[PDB]
């Protein structure tokens, strides 16, 4: 999307693999605020939106 | 061949946040439920 109408996902029932995402070399970046992208795959979370 | 509609059910929906699907439910045969609901 264009980013004056950006897209939204609904993420739930599932098991959320961060660190296929966190070792991908397909990024130039990956910065995480509240929150340590190392310890992600032992959280949590009620809702995850993309 | 056979149809079904939920259609009649309700007229629309919207904002869905739960969905799951299995096997059905359901002399003669005499069936008992409980529901309840705890802490979501
Ligand atoms: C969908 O439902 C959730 C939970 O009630 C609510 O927080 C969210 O704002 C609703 N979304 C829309 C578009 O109404």
């Amino acid at each position: 999307a264009s980013v004056y109408a950006w897209n939204r996902k609904r993420i739930s029932n599932c098991v959320a693999d961060y660190s296929v995402l966190y070792n991908s070399a397909s990024f130039s970046t990956f910065k995480c605020y509240g929150v340590s992208p190392t310890k992600l795959n032992d959280l949590c979370f009620t809702n995850v939106y993309a | 061949s056979w149809m079904e509609s939920e259609f009649r059910v309700y007229s629309s929906a919207n904002n869905c946040t739960f969905e799951y699907v299995s096997q059905p439910f359901l002399f003669k045969n005499l069936r008992e439920f409980v529901f309840k609901n705890i802490d979501g």
